[PDB]
């Protein structure tokens, strides 16, 4: 979660 | 013996003459990048670029591409990153996105550095590639956000990473995707990409026509409601953006 453009 | 292409999602292609197996193996293979012009030629095995020399595309006969090569002796082979390697040629550009963007000030303030434009472009045009060391979730979300700035995530076991002191372009300059600011408004996305030097890894995509000099920004996509986990800067930010909204 401290990345950019994950799949929540 | 006729040609065969195989495309990528992402637009861009392998091709040239198969062996008895089907696989691109040879001495006249190419990766053809997706403006359909720019490729790499030469020596691939089983689809992997050995050595692959910088020419342009300037005809297609019967299917089969008719290239010259560029002047110089800009060679290109596959180089996948690792958790410590970000390049083998660190300071080698991409040429691709040399000729389609560059690093100046960002008209963001306070941002530092920002990822412009050189040439106007439609919509869904490959600009930028976000090389990085790949390193995992778990040291990533276990870390302060300081040293995570430049952090995209690839997929569910991979983050791409471009850590000091290769966020500077005198120290890195193979790919410049890590240099596109932040905006909740933004003209481009990042995608998916397959890349015969990086290998798997994600590209600035716009998402509509762009002019000349333009900067480039792209939503960071943090997660809003795990407040936000995201830096200050973006939250401060988001504050404005719904502002924004009613
Ligand atoms: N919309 C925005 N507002 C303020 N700072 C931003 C921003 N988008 C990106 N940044 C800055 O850029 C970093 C991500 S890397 C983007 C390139 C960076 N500006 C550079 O000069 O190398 C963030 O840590 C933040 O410092």
């Amino acid at each position: 979660s401290k990345s950019k453009d994950r799949k929540y | 013996h006729g040609v065969c292409w195989i495309y990528y999602p992402d637009g861009g292609s392998l091709v040239g003459e198969v062996n008895e197996d089907g696989e691109m193996t040879g001495e006249k293979i190419a990766y053809v990048y997706p403006d359909e012009r720019t490729a790499l030629y030469g020596k691939f095995i089983d689809g992997e670029m050995i050595e692959g020399k910088l020419a342009t595309l300037m005809s297609t006969e019967e299917g089969r591409p008719h290239f010259e090569l560029m002047p110089g002796n800009s060679v290109y082979h596959f180089d996948k990153s690792t958790s410590s390697c970000i390049s083998t040629n660190a300071l080698l550009p991409d040429p691709y996105e040399s000729e389609r963007v560059y690093v100046a000030e960002s008209l963001i303030s306070s941002a530092g550095e920002g990822l412009f434009s050189k040439v106007a472009v439609g919509p869904n045009t490959v600009m930028s590639f976000y090389n990085g060391v790949r390193i995992t979730h778990q040291e990533v979300d276990s870390r302060d956000w300081a040293l995570n700035g430049n952090t995209l995530s690839l997929d569910e076991e991979t983050v791409i990473d471009v850590p000091e002191p290769y966020n500077h372009v005198s120290k890195y300059c193979a790919s410049l995707g890590h240099k596109a600011n932040h905006s909740f408004t933004p003209n481009c996305i990042y995608d998916m990409f397959v890349h015969p030097r990086f290998g798997p890894i994600k590209c600035i995509r716009t998402l509509r026509a762009v002019e000349a000099d333009e900067e480039l920004t792209v939503a960071y996509g943090y997660d809003h409601s795990p407040g936000p986990e995201a830096p200050e800067w973006y939250q401060v930010e988001l504050k404005a953006f719904q502002a924004t909204q009613q």
